[PDB]
Formats: C-alpha cells, structure tokens, sequence
C-alpha cells in the first residue's frame, strides 16, 4: 500500500536482498544507495555489497577503486565492497581434472599440452556463472557479515544462477556431508520470506508489463517472495508545463504507470524522479536514498 | 555439427566437471 521501503528496515532478520531487472534502469546506483541507508541507521554490525554482473560498475558509482576481495570504504568503516570475477579462479586453479576430460573425449573418439593452451585464453561459455556460484558459496559459508546485497546481471542470467543448487543437490543425491549441508541449508534460506527478498526495477514503457509478468511467475514457481518494485527515470511534468518535450512524455508515462498500479497493487510500489546531473559519490547517494522512505511530491499528488 | 558436437561434448564435460569444485 504505502510506497516506501520502511518495512524493509525494520525486519532485521532479513539475511538476503536482491535487485533484478533490465539493463539501463538503476540496478546498481538503487542497490549500492540501500545499503548505505542501512549502514548509517545500524552502526553496531557489519554489512556487505557484491556484483554479480561483468559489467562492474560500482566503483564507478562510489569514485573508488575496488577489487576482487573484499574492501572497506573510506567514507564509512560499518560497508564492505567486493567484485567477483573469472579471471581468479581459472587464475587459481592453473588441470587434473581437465587433463582426464580430453582422455574422456579421445575415448569416444577411437571408438567412433595442446588443449592446455586453450585454457589460457579462457573463452569458455558459462564460466561466468559457474565459477560465480563458488566464488559465493565461499563467502556464504562464512557467518561474520549480518546482511547480503546483490547488483545481479539481467534476468535472463540471474534466474538461471538461483537454479543451479536445486540442480545440484539433485544429481549429487542421485549418484551418491558437509557440502551437502551447505547447499541444501542455502536453498532453504533463499526460500523462506522471513530471511530472502528479491526486488524489482524497470521504467514506464511497454516493455515493463511483459518482463514483469515473466519475473514474478518464475520467482512464484521456485517460492521466491516479491515483496515492491521501484520505478526510475520519471517526470514531474504535467499538461499546465510550458515545455512540449517535458509535457509529451508526461502523458506517455502515466499510461503505464496506472496499469502497474492496478495489477500489482497488492505491492509497495515506489516512484523514483529525474535527477539534473548523474549519480556519483556519496554525496549524491544519500539523497538518491530519501525518495525511497520518505515518498517524493510530485504535481498530481495530494 | 559434428565436430561441434564434440565441442558441445567437450564443453558439456567442464560442466560436469567443474560440479566436482563444490
Ligand atoms: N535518477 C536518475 N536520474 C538520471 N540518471 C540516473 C538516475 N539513476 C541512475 N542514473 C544513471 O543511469 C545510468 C544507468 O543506471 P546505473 O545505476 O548505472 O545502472 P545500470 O548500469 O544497471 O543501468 C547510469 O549512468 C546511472 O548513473
Ligand atoms: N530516439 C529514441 N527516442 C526515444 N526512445 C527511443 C529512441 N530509440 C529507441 N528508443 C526506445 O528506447 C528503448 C530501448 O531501445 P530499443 O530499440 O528497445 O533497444 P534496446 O532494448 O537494446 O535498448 C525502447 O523502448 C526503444 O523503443
Ligand atoms: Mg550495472
Ligand atoms: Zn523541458
């Protein structure tokens, strides 16, 4: 009903935040902000932001440097920062393995070194999502952090990343403890409301209603809870405004913007404006952040 | 596709492969 995220906050026993969605729409400046609010209001715990996406952009956004293992921000000690990437493991693990694979291949092969060289070079499709989930699964199993956010990559990868420890458990159970254990207590807390919560992001077009419809019923199927959605990049315009620009796509946003309300209403569903100039520092951040409690006064409203 | 599909098998087995990491 009420759009804001108060009641986000208040429930400390969440353990897990996401923010999914589309490519160009907020993903990683509304995330990156989140965290900071719940940082300066808890200052007795400590707190953790990760990307998942390759296109890592967060130090971009803080106009400081990070790597791939956790770091602290010089504007606050309470945050952490961190980046995973693909180059570490492959870069780590530079074999056994692989060298039985090729003899595995040149079996099938006779029934029907050189192949090192191609792991330098890497461009192996889906390493990205593979080294990924232990890359996490590494720092999941550590217990010092009170909360998790998460920058993912566009749907289309992400849910395909939330899968893969159902699948997992499944073949392992099927050709066989404290992995086991692991994974299965992590897809019980990815599943539990009280503990996960998975957020949306988009923009008044046409392509919001059919991406949309898509996430929710892939999140419904796995038991995920979507709790609110926010909505970037609006006007406050209105028809009265001297400027024809400003005043067209006005007309053009409040069409979409009354559907999601009504078939979504049962959500804490949040506007965001327009800013003048970019996203960059803190200093802009913990403005970006009191439009999401506190709601912004937009001309229409009342 | 059919030595593709040896790329694919190739490439199917890092899949596999890779599980035993976890
Ligand atoms: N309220 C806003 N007004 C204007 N530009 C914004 C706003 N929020 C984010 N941006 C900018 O839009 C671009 C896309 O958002 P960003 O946070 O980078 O995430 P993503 O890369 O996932 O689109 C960036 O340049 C970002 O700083
Ligand atoms: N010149 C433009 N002015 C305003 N909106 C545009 C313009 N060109 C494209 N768009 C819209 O911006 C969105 C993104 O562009 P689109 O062509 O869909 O490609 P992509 O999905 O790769 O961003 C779409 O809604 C598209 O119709
Ligand atoms: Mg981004
Ligand atoms: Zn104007």
């Amino acid at each position: 009903m009420l759009p804001s995220l108060h009641d986000i906050l208040d429930q400390h026993t969440y353990k897990w935040i996401f923010f999914g969605g589309k490519g160009g729409v907020g993903k990683t400046t509304t995330s990156s902000s989140f965290s900071v609010l719940m940082a300066e209001t808890r200052p007795n715990e400590k707190f953790l932001l990760l990307s998942t996406d390759p296109a890592h952009n967060i130090s971009d956004a803080f106009d400081q440097k990070f790597g791939k293992a956790p770091t602290q921000v010089s504007g606050i000690p309470n945050l952490y920062a961190m980046e995973v990437d693909a180059s570490n493991e492959m870069k780590s693990a530079v074999x056994x393995x692989x060298x039985x694979x090729x003899x595995x291949x040149x079996x099938x092969x006779x029934x029907x070194t050189c192949a090192s060289s191609f792991i330098k070079d890497g461009t192996f499709p889906g390493m990205d999502e593979m080294w990924s989930f232990i890359n996490l699964i590494k720092l999941i199993d550590t217990n010092e952090y009170s909360t998790v956010i998460f920058d993912t990559a566009p749907t289309g990868h992400t849910l395909r990343f939330l899968e893969l420890p159902e699948t997992v458990n499944k073949v392992l159970e099927i050709f066989t403890y404290p992995k086991i254990d692991v994974v299965k207590r992590i897809s019980a807390e990815f599943r539990d409301p009280s503990l996960c919560t998975f957020v949306g992001v988009c923009i008044p077009e046409f392509l919001s209603l059919y991406e949309t419809e898509r996430l929710v019923q892939r999140l419904a199927v796995l038991d995920m809870d979507c709790h609110a959605i926010v909505i970037n990049f609006v006007l406050d315009a209105n028809a009265a405004t001297p400027c024809s620009m400003c005043r067209s796509r006005a007309r053009m946003q409040n069409k979409y913007i009354d559907q999601i309300n009504e078939l979504y209403d049962d959500f804490n569903i949040v506007l965001s404006p327009l800013r003048h100039d970019e996203v960059r520092g803190i200093a802009n951040l913990r403005d970006y952040a009191e439009t999401l409690i506190k709601p912004y006064r937009f001309c229409w409203s009342a | 596709q059919k030595y593709l599909l040896v790329f694919w098998i190739a490439l199917i087995l890092l899949i596999i492969g890779i599980y035993y990491v976890l």
